């Protein structure tokens, strides 16, 4: 609410700055002086709630009887048509707002805090297990020659995806907490890209284990060709070069600059950016989540349509991954449709309930990670196994 | 995801 005071007050005076005649001029002060009373009722954050008669209180509600003084001033010129004059005397409250009021801004709200205390115990939290779980998903996996199945090969590659992306989380903690970006600009390329490509990949896998599935139960005499694990390997890699299609070019997009104070880790599409930030967003929403969902949903469609243990395995086996698909999606459906809401619907950005719960959402998608390597550890029996079987 |  204050930051926002503050920043109409910054406005209207250079409005006033690049001002034609009196009447505009006039207009800018009157709500500059609204501005700075209802700035004057506001507690700020360096003040978190200190007595509301405290020295530095009554100080700072000073600083604003101050500031109004001298809009007073300058709209009794304006109003008597004296232009530059008036103009003047705006310039000379720029300086009387920040030799006064000024050391009482910029502090982060005890809420925001909260908030950020709040992630890094979230992603600390999922880092620590999908970090941990991923680890001897694929430790599990390579080790022990009896785990080689095609549809397990095909979730190394996710506990890959998924554990590369856990390990970016507490770099995104730190750079809550701290307001900054202290890793340099090599990791930050190293951050983002391996969040693209934690989407992709898993979607790919997702959808070609959908179709390993589906080639399994519909065409079984087909399958035998096809369905071998040399073969889940090249599509592993290809799942990869072709997620490079987007992976790489944000790889070099990707880079570190210093903003109001800070440093901030950013995507930098050439001009015109907020449109070709836009099409990919789109891209995004199509190729990583509904265009590869429908084929999915086609493969499972389809999958409505031999022995006694093979026919309940490949149940159980089939029946994990829409579990995991599903689960995957529930992770994912509600990040998706919010970015595209806040990049096309103009809600309100700001709100506490708002940002809380996209950020409270964004950290279900990163849940998505940790869960894996449970659900896993839950619906196959050797996974079960070997992971009380360590300890 | 997602960000600036
Ligand atoms: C949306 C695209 C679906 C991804 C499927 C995939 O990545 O498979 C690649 C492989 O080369 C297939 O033979």
């Amino acid at each position: 609410d204050l930051e926002d005071n503050w920043e109409t007050l910054n406005d209207n005076l250079k409005v006033i700055e690049k001002a034609d005649n009196a009447a505009q001029v006039k207009d800018a002060l009157t709500k500059m002086r609204a501005a700075a009373l209802d700035a004057q009722k506001a507690t700020p954050p360096k003040l978190e709630d200190k007595s509301p008669d405290s020295p530095e209180m009554k100080d700072f509600r000073h600083g604003f009887d101050i500031l109004v003084g001298q809009i007073d001033d300058a709209l009794k010129l304006a109003n008597e048509g004296k232009v530059k004059e008036a103009q003047a005397a705006a310039e000379q409250l720029k300086t009387t707002r920040n030799a006064y009021i000024q050391k009482y801004l910029g502090a982060r709200s005890a809420s925001s805090l909260a908030l950020a205390i709040a992630i890094t115990a979230l992603y600390s939290a999922v880092c620590a297990v999908g970090l941990l779980g991923n680890v001897l998903v694929m430790f599990g996996i390579v080790r022990y020659t009896k785990m080689k199945t095609a549809t397990n090969i095909y979730i190394f590659n996710l506990a890959l995806a998924d554990a590369l992306a856990t390990s970016t989380l507490p770099f995104q903690s730190a750079k809550y907490l701290m307001e900054t970006w202290p890793f340099g600009e090599l990791l930050c390329k190293a951050v983002l890209s391996i969040d693209y490509y934690n989407m992709f990949t898993s979607i790919f896998t997702l959808t070609m284990m959908s179709v390993d599935r589906y080639i399994a139960v519909c065409h079984p005499v087909k399958a035998l060709d096809f369905r071998t694990p040399a073969k889940a390997k090249l599509i592993n890699i290809c799942i990869w070069v072709l997620a490079s299609g987007v992976g790489v070019p944000i790889m070099v997009m990707a880079v570190t600059r210093p903003r109001d104070g800070a440093v901030v880790c950013m995507l930098q599409f050439p001009s015109p950016s907020w449109y070709w930030d836009t099409v990919t967003k789109i891209c995004v929403f199509l190729f990583a989540f509904v265009v590869p969902i429908l084929i999915i949903t086609v493969c499972y469609g389809l999958m409505l349509l031999g022995s006694k243990e093979k026919d309940r395995s490949l149940r159980r086996i089939t029946r994990m991954v829409l579990v995991v698909v599903g689960a995957f999606v529930v992770c994912w459906a509600p990040i998706h449709i919010f970015v595209i809401v806040w990049t096309l619907v103009d809600i309100d950005r700001r709100d506490p309930l708002v940002v809380a719960a996209l950020h409270l959402c964004i950290a279900l998608g990163y849940a998505n990670s940790s869960l894996n390597p449970v659900l896993y550890a839950f619906l196959d029996e050797n996974f079960k196994r070997c992971f009380r079987q360590l300890c | 995801y997602x960000f600036f």
